[PDB]
Protein backbone atom coordinates (compact mmCIF):
# COMPACT_ATOMS: atom_id res chain seq x y z
CA UNK A 1 0.00 0.00 0.00
CA UNK A 2 2.87 2.39 0.72
CA UNK A 3 4.18 1.44 -2.59
CA UNK A 4 0.89 1.91 -4.17
CA UNK A 5 0.69 5.46 -2.54
CA UNK A 6 4.54 6.23 -3.60
CA UNK A 7 4.05 5.24 -7.27
CA UNK A 8 0.75 6.76 -7.49
CA UNK A 9 0.75 10.22 -6.39
CA UNK A 10 4.17 10.94 -5.79
CA UNK A 11 4.27 11.30 -1.48
CA UNK A 12 4.07 8.58 1.01
CA UNK A 13 0.98 9.87 3.35
CA UNK A 14 1.27 10.58 7.30
CA UNK A 15 5.72 10.31 6.73
CA UNK A 16 7.04 13.38 8.05
CA UNK A 17 5.93 15.56 10.95
CA UNK A 18 5.32 19.18 10.52
CA UNK A 19 8.58 20.49 11.89
CA UNK A 20 10.54 18.25 9.61
CA UNK A 21 10.08 19.88 6.65
CA UNK A 22 10.87 23.42 6.50
CA UNK A 23 14.72 22.92 7.67
CA UNK A 24 14.97 20.21 5.15
CA UNK A 25 13.49 22.14 2.06
CA UNK A 26 14.45 24.78 3.67
CA UNK A 27 17.66 24.67 0.78
CA UNK A 28 15.07 24.37 -2.05
CA UNK A 29 13.30 28.04 -2.31
CA UNK A 30 16.06 29.05 -4.31
CA UNK A 31 15.46 26.98 -7.02
CA UNK A 32 12.11 27.42 -6.75
CA UNK A 33 12.72 31.01 -7.25
CA UNK A 34 14.70 30.68 -10.15
CA UNK A 35 12.73 27.93 -12.00
CA UNK A 36 9.26 29.56 -12.10
CA UNK A 37 7.52 27.07 -9.87
CA UNK A 38 4.99 28.86 -7.00
CA UNK A 39 2.91 27.65 -4.81
CA UNK A 40 5.20 26.15 -1.44
CA UNK A 41 7.89 24.18 -1.30
CA UNK A 42 6.63 20.62 -0.99
CA UNK A 43 4.74 20.52 -4.23
CA UNK A 44 7.97 21.46 -5.61
CA UNK A 45 9.96 18.74 -3.90
CA UNK A 46 6.89 16.00 -4.68
CA UNK A 47 7.60 17.08 -8.59
CA UNK A 48 11.63 16.11 -8.00
CA UNK B 1 -6.63 46.97 -13.20
CA UNK B 2 -8.10 46.42 -9.79
CA UNK B 3 -6.15 49.59 -9.03
CA UNK B 4 -8.17 51.27 -12.09
CA UNK B 5 -11.05 49.93 -10.81
CA UNK B 6 -11.13 51.42 -7.45
CA UNK B 7 -8.37 53.80 -6.15
CA UNK B 8 -9.18 54.61 -2.98
CA UNK B 9 -5.72 54.28 -1.32
CA UNK B 10 -6.85 52.10 1.71
CA UNK B 11 -8.36 49.34 -0.84
CA UNK B 12 -4.33 48.07 -0.82
CA UNK B 13 -4.80 47.24 2.81
CA UNK B 14 -7.85 45.40 1.90
CA UNK B 15 -6.75 43.55 -1.87
CA UNK B 16 -6.65 39.72 -1.59
CA UNK B 17 -3.13 39.29 -0.11
CA UNK B 18 -0.85 41.17 -2.05
CA UNK B 19 2.20 40.96 -0.04
CA UNK B 20 3.29 37.73 -1.70
CA UNK B 21 2.79 39.36 -4.69
CA UNK B 22 4.34 42.44 -4.82
CA UNK B 23 7.43 40.75 -3.00
CA UNK B 24 8.11 37.90 -5.51
CA UNK B 25 7.49 40.19 -8.62
CA UNK B 26 10.48 42.07 -6.83
CA UNK B 27 12.19 38.79 -6.65
CA UNK B 28 11.88 38.01 -10.02
CA UNK B 29 13.05 41.37 -11.55
CA UNK B 30 16.27 41.03 -9.48
CA UNK B 31 16.99 37.55 -11.20
CA UNK B 32 16.64 38.95 -14.39
CA UNK B 33 18.75 41.55 -13.66
CA UNK B 34 21.21 38.62 -12.69
CA UNK B 35 20.03 37.28 -16.40
CA UNK B 36 20.88 40.84 -17.60
CA UNK B 37 24.97 40.73 -16.62
CA UNK B 38 26.41 39.65 -20.09
CA UNK B 39 23.80 42.00 -21.95
CA UNK B 40 25.52 45.08 -19.73
CA UNK B 41 28.85 43.93 -20.41
CA UNK B 42 28.33 43.95 -24.20
CA UNK B 43 27.37 47.71 -24.27
CA UNK B 44 29.80 48.76 -21.68
CA UNK B 45 32.70 46.90 -24.24
CA UNK B 46 30.21 49.00 -27.28
CA UNK B 47 30.80 52.56 -26.08
CA UNK B 48 33.93 53.30 -23.47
Amino acid sequence: EMINSLLSSGEVPGLYTLEELEPLLLPLKDQASQDGFFGPVFNYFTYR
Amino acid sequence: TDIKKDNRVTTLTTHAGIRNSLLTILDQLQRCQRSLNEFLEEKRSAFP
